[PDB]
Order: C-alpha cells, then structure tokens, then sequence
C-alpha cells in the first residue's frame, strides 16, 4: 500500500475537495466523526482505502489531505461543516488577505511569505506516509491563488519529492461563472512555469459543467454546489482506482504510463455518462452500449471540443455499477462501426477498460440521481488543443495592448515572462497539430 | 479483436481491448527569482517614496 | 436583431447572402474580430472552428462544415472513395483514380492491362494547385509532369450537337445543420464551344478556358436545364431527369452521407451548413460521373439572386427565424 | 476581517458621507444609536467591513469627519444618525479654506492634515487586515479637494500598498458656488490620477439634469442631488457589504476595472429613477442602467467605448433571466464594447434591495467616454487661465503659475489617453 496526499489550493481548489472527501467518506462508508464501522483493523492497517486516509488508535479515519487559501473565509467553511471532524488543524492553511486574481501576487509576493508552511504542513503527512505515491493538486486556473501559489508549490514539490508522481485536476476559465477578467493570464502563466512539474493534468473546463448542469439536471442556473457535486463524481470515478481493490490504474505511475506517451501532451479528456437529474422519479436505466456510446458525445466532455478533428494517443475506460466484459466488447465493437475514432500511428488502437462492481455514490439529497452503472472515460486526444487555442486567443488580445499588465508588473513581475510564458503555449499548440496531423 | 490481460479481483475486474495493432530548477535557483521579483517591489516602492518626497 | 460576420470578401455567393441579411432589417453586421455573433460566413482556410459555440447566450452558425475538404480535394477524395466500405472503391459511378506523390506501382499495374488488350489508354493527371493538366495516353509523359492525382480521361463524352462538343455539368448542392440535402433545382452546363477532337481547348470545359469560339451556340457557354432537357428529348427521345439526374442524386447522396458520422454538428456546441458544387461528366452511354467536388463554388450569374436567396431560407433564417427551389434528397 | 477606513472631507464629502452612512445603516439593520435590529444574518455576515463593534454589541462606523470650518460638521452631529459616528473622528478647523485648493493643500490643510492621519492610524491599527481607504469629496471647494487630495497623497506615503478609493464630486457651471470650481478641479483631478486605484466620478452636472429632466424637479437642492449620491453610492458597494463572489473587495474590483493605472475614473449608473410602487421588471432594470439618463457623469456613452463594465443587481428576481438580458445589452451593442479586453462585462445579484424598492440596478462603467467630462472642466480652466483670471487668490497662497499650467498638460494628457483607447 503506497500512500496519496491530495492539495487543495484557492476557493476552486478547496470546495471542490470539500466535494470529494465527502463523496470519498459516503463511498467507503466513513461517517463524519471519522469513524468507519466496516473497517475491522483498529488505529492502522494497508488496504486501499489507507492511501487516501489515516488511522488514529481512537478509529478516526482522517483524510491524507491539505487545504490551502489565501484568504480564511473559504475553509473556515471546512472548519465549520458536516465533516469538521475529519481534519485536524494542522491541514488548513490560511492567510490574511488573497492574491486579487492577479498570477503575480499568489506567486511571487504572497507565495514567498507561505510557501515554507505550506511545505511543513505537506512533510508532517508525508512522514506518516510508509511508502508516498505522490500528490494529487486541485485548483483553478483563474484565480490568483489556484494559478499563482500552485505553479510555486508545484515547482518546490518537485525538488522535495523529485521521485513522486503529481497530478492535478484544474478548472478551466469560463466566463459565464468566472469572477476576473485577466484569468486568461493567470491560465497561460500557470501553466507555462506547472508544464514540466505535472505528470498528468485533467482539465474541466467550467463551461463544460455548467451546460450538462443546464442540459441534464435542469438546473436553471447552476451554482457552484451543482458545479462541485458534479465535478467530485469525475474525480472519483478517477481515483477510485487507488481507493479500491483493482489492477488498472492502481498507483500515479500508471496514470502517466496509460494516459500520456507525451510528456508535455499530458492532459487527457474525460467524460462522464450518465447524468440523470435526481427529480426524475423514474428514468430508464441506460446499458453499457448507451453510457458508452455517450462517451463520444462531445455534450459529455468535461472540455467541448470535437475528438473527430484529432487524433487518440490513449484512451481508458472506467466503470462503476453492473458491467461485465461481454458488454463492453459488444459496445466498443458497434461503436467502432459508427464513429470517427482515429488514433495516431506509433500507438495501438484499443481500449484500456476498469470495472468497479459498486455503483456510483450520490450525496443523498442532491441533484444527481442513483444510477445502476455508469462510465468515464480518459482519452489522450489532440483535440483538446482547442481549448488551449482558445484561451490563447483571449491572451494575444489583451496582451496587445497591454492590458492589465501594470497589475503584475506591480507584484514583481517581469514583462518578460508574459511573452516567455506565450511562446510556450505556442509551441504546445504545436505539438498538438504535429501529433494531431 | 483482442481481449488480454484480464485481471479479477472481488470488486471489479480490468482488462485490455485491442482493435488495431501500432504502424527541474534547484532550490537556489527558485529562491533567486522569489528574490529578484522581491527587490523590483522594493524599488518601485522606493522610487514612489522618492516621488512622495519631492 | 441577429448578427454575423463576415471573414471571406472574395465569396461572390456570401457576399450577395450577406446583401439579402442586411435588406431584411433584421440582421446586424459587425466587425471580421468581433466573436459577439450569429452567424459567421467564415474564410476558406484555417477557418477557426476551435472557438466556435463558446459564447454564452448566442446560437453560433458557420457557413462550412468541419472536415469536408475530405470531399472537397483531389487527393483526399480518391482516398475516400477507395477506403469508405460505403463507396466501396468499386462504385461505378467515379473513374479509376490514383493518387501519385503513394499509389505509383498499382496505376501501372491497371494501366499494362489497358494497352495490351488493345483498349483505350487515355488517362489525365491534375492536382488541387491548379488555375496545370495534362492528358496523354503514355505514362512516362504524365509522371514527368508530376515530378516537376491520375484518372482515367473518359475518351467516350457525350457530345451535343450541332458542334460535336464535349460540356459539364455543375450542381450546387446545399447541407443545412439538420444534415438535410438541398439539390438546387437549376444547374448549368458548362459546354466547350470547339469540337471534340480525340486526336487541346475542346477537352477541358472550364469558363476561364474556354473564355480565354466563345459564346457562339449559348451565352457564355453555358446551357441552362430547360434548353439541356429540350434537346435530350428531341435528339435521344428521353428527360434531363430519366437520363442524368436520377444518377446525380444518387452520387450526390452517397458521398454525403458516407462523411455524415465525421462533419455532423448534430450534438455540437455550434452548427455548420455549407453549399457544395458538384462536376459531373456524363459519357454516350447516358452514364453519370463524378468529377470533383467544389467546397467554396461561384454560382451563375442569372441564378445568384434566386440560390443566394434560397441559402438566407433553409440555411440561415431556419436556425434564426425573421418576423421550393431545392428537391430534398431524403435519406437515413 | 477585510476592514475599509472612511474618510469625508469638506462641506460636500461630510454631507454626502452622512447621508451614506444614513443609508447603508439602515440597510444593515442598524439604529441611530448603533445597535443592531435587523432580521437577517446577511446584513451582519461582512459587517465589519465599514463597522467597528463595540461594548454592548455597537456598531461604530469606521468613519473619519474632516473639514476645515466646524460648520458642516456639526450639522452632521445634529443629524439623523448624527450620534453613531466615533466623537474623536471629528477632526475639524476653524479657519476654512474659501473655496480654494492653495488653502486646502498648502496653507490651511496642512495645519489640520497631521491630527487626521492620527485618527487614520488609530483605526488602521485595530484594523485585522485593513483593505484601504474611501474618501468622499468635491473637486470644486477647498476643504474636500485641496485637502482631500493632500490627504490622499499623505495616506499613500504611510499606507502605499493599500487601495484609494474615491466618490468625487465633479463640479459644473449649473450647480456651481464659485468661479474658481475648474481651477480646484483640474488641480485635483492630477492627484487622483496619480494617487488613487478607483475614483467614482460624480458630475453634478449629471446630477442636476436627472432632477430637473427625468425626476420632475424645477428646482433642484442639493438634499436632491445627494439622494441620488447616496442611492448610487450604496449600490457600488453592495459587493463590498454583502456576500458575493465578484468584486469582493477593493484590490479585485481594481484588478477587474482598471486596464490601465491613469484610467481608472468610472462612470456610475443607478436604476430605477422614478418620479413609484410599479414593479420594475430585470429587462427595465437593464435597459434603464444602461442609458446615458441614467448616468452620473453626464457623458455619453455611445460617443466612446466600453473598457470594462461591471453590473449590480439587487433584490429577489430571476438570475436566469438577470443573464439573458445582460447578454442581451451586449450582443445587442457589441460596438460599444472594446474587443481587444474579452468578456469584460461582470455581473453580481444581490438579494439585498435598497430601502423602498424592491429591485434596482447599478452601473459601474469604464467607458472612455468619460474623457467629455475631463474637457468640459479643461474648457473652462483655459477660458480663465488664458487670461490668468482669478488666479491672485491661490498666488496669494504661494502657488506658481508654472503649476497651473503643469496640472492643464496633465488633464489634456489624459484625454489624450482615453483617445487612442477609443480608437
Ligand atoms: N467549478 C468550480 N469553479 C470555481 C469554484 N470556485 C471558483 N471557481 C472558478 O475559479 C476561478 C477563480 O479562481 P478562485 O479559485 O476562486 O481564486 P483563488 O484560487 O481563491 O485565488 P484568489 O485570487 O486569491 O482569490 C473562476 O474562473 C471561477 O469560475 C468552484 O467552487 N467550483
Ligand atoms: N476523367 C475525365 N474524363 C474527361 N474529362 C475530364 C476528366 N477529368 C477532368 N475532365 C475535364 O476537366 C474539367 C474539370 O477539371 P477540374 O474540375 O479538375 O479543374 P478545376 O477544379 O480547376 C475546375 P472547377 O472550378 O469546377 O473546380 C472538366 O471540364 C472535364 O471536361
Ligand atoms: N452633490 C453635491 N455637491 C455639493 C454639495 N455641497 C457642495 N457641493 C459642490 O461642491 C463644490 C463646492 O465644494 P465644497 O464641498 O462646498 O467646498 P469645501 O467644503 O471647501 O470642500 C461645488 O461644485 C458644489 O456644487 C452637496 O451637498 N452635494
Ligand atoms: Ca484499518
Ligand atoms: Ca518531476
Ligand atoms: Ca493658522
Ligand atoms: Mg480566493
Ligand atoms: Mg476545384
Ligand atoms: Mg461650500
């Protein structure tokens, strides 16, 4: 058993965690005071659920887990919540005041102040730790702390873990729930100065959750709670894996091993079908065909974009509830007759597929619905390069005409890296037309 | 067509389809740009106190 | 008020569609930068699909679908032809094509068995480069012109009389974002005005060609379906619709629907049409055969106002309502 | 904990402030004497932000009263709510300053300005994290603008990482006290250029027009024009006051308002402006917030361009349908707005609504359109300085004309910098 510290940084960061290690509590059958009644083995043991939790000698079971803001009033509301009892203090970090959405300030001139504690705190866990896979770092890309304190830490991590594996789960900028309008400069910059410390990256891009939100929960206008329920699904669909017994995806290494042939094209697509709204009495239970065939529904994707114009590097399949093999050849094999599914030529065509017998857990009074299977599914596409080219474009125009860049050079911040952190985009994009074409 | 390595286990079971064969900076040098990025606030801060000061 | 762009000043038909929008008082046009649109009447390449349908609060509609250049090249036609299981390669209705950089031992494979048994030779080279063809009936000369896309040269035209003269014919065909087919009712024939001699201008049909004898037997060289099917009835007792266009449909249904599942912007964030021309040959035997495929075609000059109309009808204002000239080739 | 620091200065800054004061109490449930006795715990949640808690559960608003003539300021104590300000954050002269910038910043202010940043420090430092300052002034007087200014210039000195904000009255011949109002206000408006992050310019141009046109008032007060000041002035800080997620605090409105540091003067709007129990429906409320009768700084804005917008709305209406007309004013206008700054158009629903309304909206505008108000105030300054008319008065206090002549550059300067934005 090898064990798996999760970081959670700025307001994206630690509420979207605060989504999983509830939904992790409600999967494992661990109650909010810690206790886990199933679990047999007193104050310790190595099954798969310990990689993500710890065990005190009074049966709490306290998650291997740090939150970091710059601002208190985000995780005094894990300070406060259902599941308080979970953390100790020592796993929440606060400061005084935030970095303002500005890249600069979270990295350069508020970073520098707590970089050192934020590392403390990390070592306190990893000495408990008989064997450390690595990290898994939820943040945004918009905010000044989720871009600029992450790309500092993430650099630090891979001078203090140089072994370890890191993965990150981002939120990609959308302006219909986005709160800054340089957060196309903090994206670029973070990703820029992150590129070569991430082993593997899952972009969701806010739009993206927001649509299926509209589309199939008819949620009017979601909220950020609607957001993160959804969002914690995903990534528990993707960590399950190092939580439960299994063979596919079973440490970080595999991740990289599975999903990115690349180094720098280290950022796979996901999708999640199904997504039924809970006030739906009754709704017709889908097959494997159907949720399968939905993974190649753009509509689906946690970035929009069109893996017909791209080619796959990868592509994995995880599923939750009842699925046997039989089915899941017979979906691929009709799928493959009706779809556009063109990978590159250095790799094989072919489906790397995990099934996990328990279905999927809902946070009981939500707004998903109980469903008897479900599937998501991790493929290395170039297609998502658009995204990229997007959020490219957004740059070149305000950086034309230096629009808000006062704001970073106040914080320290060369003017240089601006354009040192585009090129770098630039040559990203080009990667991704060279393996795509 | 090609089902391999099929793994079960008690909750779940994995395998793999195939339908196609095939055709860091150091410490120091961190701490240098913290630090460079410290003193350009410094000297902005300077020259506003200076500005201030006529 | 709807709003749209426009990214392409050289479409004579979008520019014109772009005319009818702006006479309707009830669309806007802004600046070629301005995302905040509608409808965009994008550029012919590199048109920036990418970000498109990330606008929150706008249906966003291009006027080019995703990916038809597959249709719409040389090269990447007879490569889809030969590999779609749908086309089968061995459809009778598209010449033995072969594309040459690589397929140069399988042409002359085909083309040994063609002069030995005493049948006709004849094959013609072309690439999308062009305003650059040669035709001949011996290899050496063709494959020397490439090393400065081969088909077979249908030597067996039908000729219209009086002038013995070789002509084609153009469709303009219509995909709304529905992946409905609109065939535009009028079509031109593009005739040649020198007679065919099987023995230089007589052999391409092309309107910058033969305008460069011009304009004697029709305006323009170019014959309309009415005068077309008037003369199939006198001359071969037989319609411009029994002969020619039952054939035409079915090639335009076929290469259509075979790259739907690859182009459709059925569940897609931003919706495609496109107008597409179609070059057909039709042989003495009242055989129909594809030519090439146009992505970005000009229209006749006396069917501008009813066509460009035509696309404001189906194509535009059928996503973006205001306050048949086609046949719908209904399919699966 | 994110604390704002008050500061009215002047005739103008003190009778505005009060009535700020007088507005936003009321709306956070507290009384006169500075207890709370509302019925929500969203009007206590960022409480702290203007107010300070006291023994038995008081409210003290963080406010500071300046003004060179005791005048104004014991008005203020005689007031509504005159007993909840802080009696030591009365910090007042006897001489005056006539209406004159030179007396202001030179000779009389300085007299007072050390015993202000006392009572400045003083509340800083029980501050857990102070985010900066607001101050509210007059441009066209002596106290509220050649004080306020030099104030202003001595906060940032002590203070130089922490945001200045400001609600500046601009003057205007049709509300005017003094001829010497262009010369105090082109004086100022360089100031704020340099020393503060966000100004609110408040034309009391604008003003008077929305009371005489719109309101229905023949004969405009200034007890009129400073209920639309106040009503505005609530409105732009319902995101400080209140739970929310955009433009929380002063540092992140910055962020998102200001493209560039010298162009940060932002035309406010406010909706409705009726003349009165109809309902207001959300596509109303965005058409009228929106139009140039509904602005504060008496520009058009059709005749420049949006850099950033931001949009507050308040009271218990559709968020759904808040969005589709929002959407709607821009895709519908979408020439208005600066492509060059994507999705620059922010917007914040409040449950809150103002006193007497059940929903409204407020406008925060960037638009360089606000580059009419600078000349119209620079027109007026050259018509008397080409032939140095009046300018004894402030040469009597010691001042060059050579300064003069450097504050006209400055504001031409900075029309000619909101002109190559707009192009
Ligand atoms: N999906 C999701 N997105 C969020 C959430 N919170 C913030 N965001 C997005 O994150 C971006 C803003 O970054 P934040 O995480 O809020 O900022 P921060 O990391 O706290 O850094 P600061 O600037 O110091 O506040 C915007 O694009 C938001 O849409 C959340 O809970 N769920
Ligand atoms: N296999 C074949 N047999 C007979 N004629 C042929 C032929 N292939 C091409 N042609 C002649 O070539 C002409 C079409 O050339 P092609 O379409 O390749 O050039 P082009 O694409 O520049 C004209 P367009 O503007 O329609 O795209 C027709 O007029 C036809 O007569
Ligand atoms: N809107 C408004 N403007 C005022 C008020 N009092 C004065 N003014 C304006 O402010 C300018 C005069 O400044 P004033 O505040 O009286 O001078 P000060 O006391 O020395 O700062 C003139 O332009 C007046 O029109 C007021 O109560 N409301
Ligand atoms: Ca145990
Ligand atoms: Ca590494
Ligand atoms: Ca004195
Ligand atoms: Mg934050
Ligand atoms: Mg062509
Ligand atoms: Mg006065």
């Amino acid at each position: 058993m090898r064990e798996c510290i999760s970081i959670h940084v700025g307001q994206a960061g630690v509420q979207i965690g605060n989504a999983c290690w509830e939904l992790y509590c409600l999967e494992h059958g661990i109650q909010p005071d810690g206790q886990m009644p199933s679990d047999k083995t007193i104050g310790g043991g190595d099954d798969s659920f310990n990689t993500f939790f710890s065990e005190t000698g009074a049966g709490k079971h306290v998650p291997r887990a740090v939150f970091v803001d710059l601002e208190p009033t985000v995780i005094d509301e894990v300070r406060t919540g259902t599941y308080r009892q979970l953390f100790h203090p020592e796993q929440l970090i606060t400061g005084k005041e935030d970095a303002a959405n500005n890249y600069a300030r979270g990295h350069y001139t508020i970073g520098k102040e707590i970089i050192d504690l934020v590392l403390d705190r990390i070592r306190k866990l990893a000495d408990q730790c008989t064997g450390l896979q690595g990290f898994l770092v939820f943040h945004s890309f918009g905010g000044g702390t989720g871009s600029g304190f992450t790309s500092l830490l993430m650099e630090r991590l891979s001078v203090d873990y140089g072994k370890k594996s890191k993965l990150e789960f981002s939120i990609y900028p959308a302006p219909q729930v986005s709160t800054a309008v340089v957060e196309p400069y903090n994206s670029i910059l973070t990703t820029h100065t992150t590129l070569e410390h991430s082993d593997c990256a899952f972009m969701v891009d806010n739009e993206a959750i927001y649509d299926i939100c509209r589309r199939n929960l008819d949620i009017e206008r979601p909220t950020y709670t609607n957001l993160n329920r959804l969002i914690s699904q995903i990534v528990s669909s993707i960590t399950a894996s190092l939580r439960f017994d299994g063979a596919l995806n079973v440490d970080l290494t595999e991740f990289q091993t599975n999903l990115v042939p690349y180094p720098r094209i280290h950022f796979p697509l996901a999708t999640y079908a199904p997504v039924i709204s809970a006030e739906k009495a009754y709704h017709e239970q889908l097959s494997v065909a159907e949720i399968t065939n939905a993974c190649f529904e753009p509509a689906n994707q946690m970035v929009k974009c069109d893996p017909r114009h791209g080619k796959y590097m990868a592509c994995c399949l995880l599923y939750r509830g009842d699925v046997v093999p039989k089915d899941v050849n017979a979906a691929i094999a009709t799928i493959k007759t009706k779809r556009s599914i063109q990978f590159v030529d250095w790799c094989p065509t072919g489906f790397k597929v995990g099934i996990n017998y328990q279905p999927p857990t809902v946070v009981p009074g939500g707004d998903l619905a109980k469903v008897q299977r479900a599937v998501c599914m991790l493929s290395n596409t170039t297609a998502i390069a658009e995204a990229w080219a997007r959020l490219d474009h957004k740059f070149d125009l305000m950086y034309a005409k230096r629009a808000f860049v006062h704001w970073y050079v106040g914080e320290g911040m060369e003017e240089g890296e601006f354009s040192e952190a585009r090129e770098d985009m630039a040559a990203l994009e080009k990667d991704y037309e060279e393996v795509g074409v | 067509m090609e089902v391999i390595e099929l793994n079960k286990c008690t909750s779940g079971q994995s395998f793999e389809v195939i339908l196609k064969p095939p055709s860091d900076p150091s410490l120091e040098e961190i701490q240098k740009k913290l630090e460079a990025a410290e003193e350009r606030r410094k000297y902005q801060e300077a020259e506003l106190l200076k500005h201030l000061a006529e | 008020m709807y709003t749209f762009v426009v990214r392409d000043e050289n479409s004579s038909v979008y520019a014109e569609v772009s005319r009818l929008l702006l006479a309707t008082g009830q669309w806007k046009r802004l600046r070629k930068d301005n995302p905040r649109f509608n409808l965009m009447l994008g550029e012919r390449n590199r048109l920036p699909f990418g970000r498109l349908g990330h606008e929150p609060g706008l249906v966003q509609l291009v006027n080019y679908y995703r990916g038809a250049d597959k249709l719409c090249r040389k090269a990447s036609l007879v490569k889809l032809i030969k590999t779609s299981p749908e086309l089968s390669e061995s459809c009778t209705w598209f010449p033995e094509s072969y594309v040459i950089y690589d397929e140069r031992e399988v042409f002359l494979a085909a083309y040994n068995r063609r002069r030995e048994g005493r049948e006709g030779n004849v094959w013609i080279a072309k690439s999308s480069a062009g305003a650059g063809i040669l035709i001949s009936s011996e290899a050496s000369e063709l494959l020397d012109f490439i090393d400065e896309v081969i088909q077979k040269y249908l030597e067996k035209p039908l000729l219209l009389e009086p002038g013995h003269r070789k002509f084609d014919i153009r469709s303009w065909v219509l995909v709304d974002h529905l992946y409905n087919i609109y065939l535009y009712r009028e079509g031109v024939l593009r005739t040649s005005s020198e007679p065919y001699n099987s023995a230089k201008t007589c052999h391409l049909t092309n309107h910058c060609i033969q305008k460069e004898n011009y304009g004697r037997y029709e305006e323009g060289n170019e014959m309309f379906f009415e005068e077309f099917n008037q003369y199939l009835m006198d001359a071969l007792n037989t319609t411009l619709e029994n002969s020619i266009l039952l054939q035409i449909k079915h090639i335009i249904r076929s290469c259509l629907m075979c790259i739907e599942p690859a182009i459709s912007t059925k569940h897609l964030h931003y919706q495609s049409f496109q107008l597409f021309g179609f070059d057909f040959m039709v042989d003495e035997e009242l055989k129909v055969w594809l030519i090439e495929v146009n992505g970005a075609p000009a229209c006749a000059q006396k069917l501008y106002a009813e066509l460009c109309q035509g696309i404001v009808d189906v194509a535009i204002s059928s996503v973006f309502p205001l306050a048949s000239i086609f046949i719908k080739l209904h399919h699966h | 904990m994110r604390e704002i620091v008050h500061i009215q200065a002047g005739q103008c800054g003190n009778q505005i402030g009060a009535k700020f004061w007088e507005v936003i109490s009321d709306e956070h449930g507290i009384d006169p004497t500075g207890s709370y006795h509302g019925d929500s715990d969203l009007q206590l949640e960022r409480i702290n932000v203007y107010y300070n808690e006291a023994t038995g559960n008081k409210y003290v608003p963080r406010a500071i009263l300046v003004d060179l003539e005791p005048g104004t300021m014991d008005s203020v104590r005689s007031g509504p709510f005159g007993q909840i300000f802080r009696p030591d954050n009365f910090v007042f002269g006897q001489s005056g300053a006539g209406n004159n910038w030179a007396k202001g910043h030179y000779t009389e202010g300085a007299e007072l300005v050390d015993s202000v940043l006392d009572v400045v420090r003083k509340e800083s430092e029980s501050c857990d994290c102070l985010q900066g300052f607001q101050l509210t002034h007059s441009l066209g007087g002596g106290t509220g603008s050649g004080m306020g200014t030099l104030l202003i210039s001595k906060i940032r000195e002590e203070y130089p990482d922490r945001i200045m904000n400001t609600f500046s009255v601009m003057p205007s011949p049709k509300v005017s006290d003094t001829v010497v109002e262009p010369y105090n206000a082109t004086l100022s408006v360089h100031q704020l250029v340099e020393n503060t992050d966000e100004t609110y310019c408040i034309d009391n141009e604008a003003l008077y027009d929305i009371c005489f046109r719109t309101l229905k008032l023949t004969t405009p007060t200034y007890g009129d024009l400073n209920h639309l000041v106040s009503a505005t002035m609530s409105g732009v800080t319902t995101c400080l006051r209140f739970p929310g997620q955009l433009n929380a605090d002063l540092r992140k409105l910055a962020v998102n308002m200001v493209p560039f540091p010298r162009l940060h003067f932002f035309m406010p709007g406010f909706a409705p402006l009726t003349s009165q129990y109809r309902a207001l429906t959300v596509p109303e409320l965005t058409q009228q917030m929106f139009d140039s009768k509904n602005m504060m700084a008496a520009c058009d804005p059709r005749h420049g361009r949006y850099l950033t917008v931001a949009a507050i709305f308040r009271g218990r209406m559709s968020m759904k349908e808040v969005d589709e007309q929002m959407l709607n004013v821009q895709n519908k206008n979408s020439s208005y707005f600066v492509e060059w700054i994507p999705n620059n158009v922010k917007t914040a629903v409040c449950d809150i609504p103002p006193r007497g309304l059940k929903m409204s909206a407020t406008f925060i505008g960037n638009s360089t359109a606000i580059q009419e108000l600078f000349k119209r105030i620079s027109e007026q300054f050259t018509a008397m300085f080409r032939r140095k008319a009046f300018l004894h008065w402030y040469t009597g206090e010691g001042m060059d004309e050579m300064e003069f002549t450097e504050a006209e550059s400055n504001m031409n300067d900075l029309v000619s910098e909101y002109q190559q934005y707009q192009d």
